[PDB]
């Protein structure tokens, strides 16, 4: 049945993604699967962690524009509203459809608006700032000069537009390709702006070996993502060749240290039936909410589970010493049986009474709609 | 041995701008509330209060040029026409 | 016991335990049973709002030190 609010969340992106399960189904099916999902949300804790592992898993298909069926992520939007979900969060994800809308017309305008890089060598994106993005931290990067020409050479094109606004850039989403000349071949790299960062950081320097604490200088990026981002490049999955070969070698990016160095592996290729291919193209991508935010949520989500199961299990521990309690008398002492844990909210209260009122622990008193009875 | 971008997929955030300057029509704060919204209670017509741009390239409240259509139609400050911007 | 670790109980009442990183958690609603009356069918142990399954050590559920694990009893138990 599935029970993970998140694991769940991770069900509708299997379906709405091109994917094995989506493509071994028709446009019934699908509809049919995921009909089916969003009912059973409606027996889950808290539903905003799938709102949470849903309005992500968007972004990333909206974004690569890899969605499968281009016209149910439209629909799942209504089907997620009629189901009951919040009122902000429907209409919030439809705006991000009309933004790659608004802006497909405004890509294939720009591009036009000129005839740094060849004209469809460019794409744009612009997206509402209250719809999309999460986590508002400054993130910083040295771009290229290429990228860095052309980021003020659009700024300026919104601008006789819309004036009145103002794009704020964003590398974690931005994507592209890039040609990678070895010595066995020339390939093409599907990257996020950090990974061309940390790669263009060896152009001046072809064959040297660039130290982790001189990438924190060359790139800018922070320990964390500087992290995330080399072993994306030393240790990407299902990659028979590597495209960076680092130093001393460790299980995990934590492990990495100043002295650890980087070099570009000269040996890389693909292979295509034991046959090394000379020309080729990979991706290397599916990046998120900057790190620290993953970290952040968690952190808060999981003490929420555990007030959660102790605001549920303080109720039916009065509830089994008493037999017959009401809402009056239960809210007061609620709170003292967990004065050593915290101070519970009533709204978590009022919440988990319903929770284990459906789960048959506690009953509701025919003469006293208040008044709660301990049942089996 | 170099990198060489191919292909580029730029995404950016689209934000409000901070305007500093005043509405010359009711004299307040162009990010405010106009001298309308600011008393006049809430309605059917307390509908939000944006700012308006023109090919003159000036900016005033949205409201505070409406009620300056229904008559004088040229932009008071540039003697031209009024003409909006999406 | 090189791993000292506590559990705390509804009330607030912490317990210590001293176990190795080794120790299934199996083991620790045992030594919680030898040290409270609670038997380990009532027990449900949560350490980072995740619970912990019989069947799998301390080590896995990254514990250390003076770290706090969570008894919330069962409902259908007692
Ligand atoms: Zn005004
Ligand atoms: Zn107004
Ligand atoms: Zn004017």
């Amino acid at each position: 049945e599935s029970k993970c609010p998140e694991e769940l969340a991770n069900y509708c992106d299997m379906l709405l993604r091109k994917t094995p399960l989506s493509k071994k189904l028709t446009s019934e099916e699908i509809e049919a699967k995921l009909k089916e999902v969003l009912k059973k949300l409606k027996y889950v804790q808290n539903k905003d962690v799938f709102m949470r592992y849903h309005k992500a898993h968007l972004t990333r298909r909206l974004i690569l524009d890899i969605s499968a069926d281009s016209e149910i992520e439209e629909n799942m939007v209504e089907w997620l509203r009629e189901v009951g979900m919040p009122a902000d969060y429907v209409n919030k994800l439809a705006r991000m459809f009309q933004d790659i809308k608004v802006s497909e017309d405004l890509n294939q305008a720009f591009k036009e608006m000129h005839k740094a890089l060849p004209a469809d060598s460019v794409n744009i994106k612009i997206l509402n700032a209250g719809a999309w993005s999460r986590s508002s931290e400054k993130v910083f990067v040295s771009l290229p000069t290429e990228l860095e020409d052309l980021i003020p050479e659009v700024e300026e094109f919104y601008k006789k537009n819309h004036s009145g606004r103002k794009l704020h850039w964003h590398h974690l989403m931005s994507n592209g390709i890039i040609t990678f000349k070895n010595e066995v071949g020339q390939y093409d790299l599907e990257v996020t702006t950090f990974q061309l960062a940390v790669l263009f950081a060896w152009n001046q320097r072809p064959r040297e070996k660039i130290s982790f604490e001189n990438l924190k200088l060359a790139t800018e990026l922070p320990d964390a993502e500087l992290r995330r981002t080399l072993w994306s490049l030393v240790a990407f999955p299902k990659l028979k060749r590597q495209v960076l070969l680092y130093e001393p070698q460790v299980n995990s990016p934590k492990d990495f240290t100043e002295g650890t160095l980087f070099s570009v592996n000269q040996e890389f290729s693909l292979i295509k039936n034991a046959k090394v291919q000379k020309r080729g193209k990979i991706n290397l991508i599916g990046r998120l909410q900057l790190t620290t935010e993953r970290m952040r949520e968690e952190e808060n989500e999981g003490i929420v589970q555990l007030r959660i199961l102790r605001t549920q299990e303080a109720i039916i521990q009065i509830m089994k010493m008493r037999k017959k309690i009401s809402n009056a008398q239960l809210q007061t002492e609620l709170v003292e049986i967990l004065k050593n844990m915290f101070l519970p909210q009533k709204k978590m209260i009022k919440e988990q009474i319903e929770w284990l009122i459906e789960h048959k622990y506690i009953r509701r008193d025919e003469s006293d709609i208040n008044t709660f009875i301990y049942m089996a | 041995k170099r990198f060489e971008v191919k292909k580029w997929n730029a995404v950016a955030l689209w934000a409000w701008d901070i305007v500093v300057d005043n509405c010359a029509i009711c004299r307040n704060h162009i990010m405010d509330l106009c001298i309308e919204c600011q008393a006049n209670q809430a309605s059917a017509t307390s509908e939000e209060c944006t700012v308006a741009w023109g090919v003159c390239n000036h900016a005033f409240h949205f409201h505070c040029i409406s009620r300056w259509l229904k008559t004088r139609q040229v932009c008071p400050l540039d003697n031209r026409e009024w003409e909006f911007q999406k | 016991g090189s791993m000292l670790i506590k559990v705390k109980t509804l009330t607030g009442k912490e317990i210590e335990i001293d176990i190795e990183p080794t120790d299934k958690v199996e083991r620790i609603k045992e030594r919680v049973e030898e040290k409270e009356g609670i038997p380990p069918q009532q027990q449900r142990l949560i350490y980072s709002g995740k619970q912990m399954n019989d069947e799998k050590t301390a080590a896995d559920y990254k514990i250390m030190g003076g770290s706090v694990l969570h008894l919330v009893l069962a409902l259908r138990g007692g």
